[PDB]
């Protein structure tokens, strides 16, 4: 219990309240690929 | 009517396709 407690509250934590939605920078390892190999849609 | 999660099926549980989010789900149920 105090495991998922934790986990809860890292996650809240690390939460962001406003986002945006690259230039000459090649950011394609971080961001989610167009085809997915994995069984996550949201992995990178 | 037992029904199949992804933590094992159980039996007891309704499914009426509800989503909560995170800080109001007590009970957090595994996964
Ligand atoms: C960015 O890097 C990936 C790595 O495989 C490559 O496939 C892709 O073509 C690159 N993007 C550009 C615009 O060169
Ligand atoms: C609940 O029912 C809907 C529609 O029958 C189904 O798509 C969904 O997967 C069910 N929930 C679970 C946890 O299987």
């Amino acid at each position: 219990l105090r495991q998922d407690e934790s986990v809860a509250n890292l996650f809240a934590n690390i939460k962001t309240q406003t986002t945006q939605a690259n230039g000459d920078f090649n950011l394609t390892l971080l961001q989610v690929p167009k085809v997915t190999t994995s069984q996550y849609s949201y992995r990178s | 009517t037992p029904i199949q999660t992804a933590v094992g099926c159980v039996i007891g549980l309704v499914n009426s396709s509800l989503v909560v989010d995170d800080d109001k789900c007590t009970l957090p149920l595994g996964q």
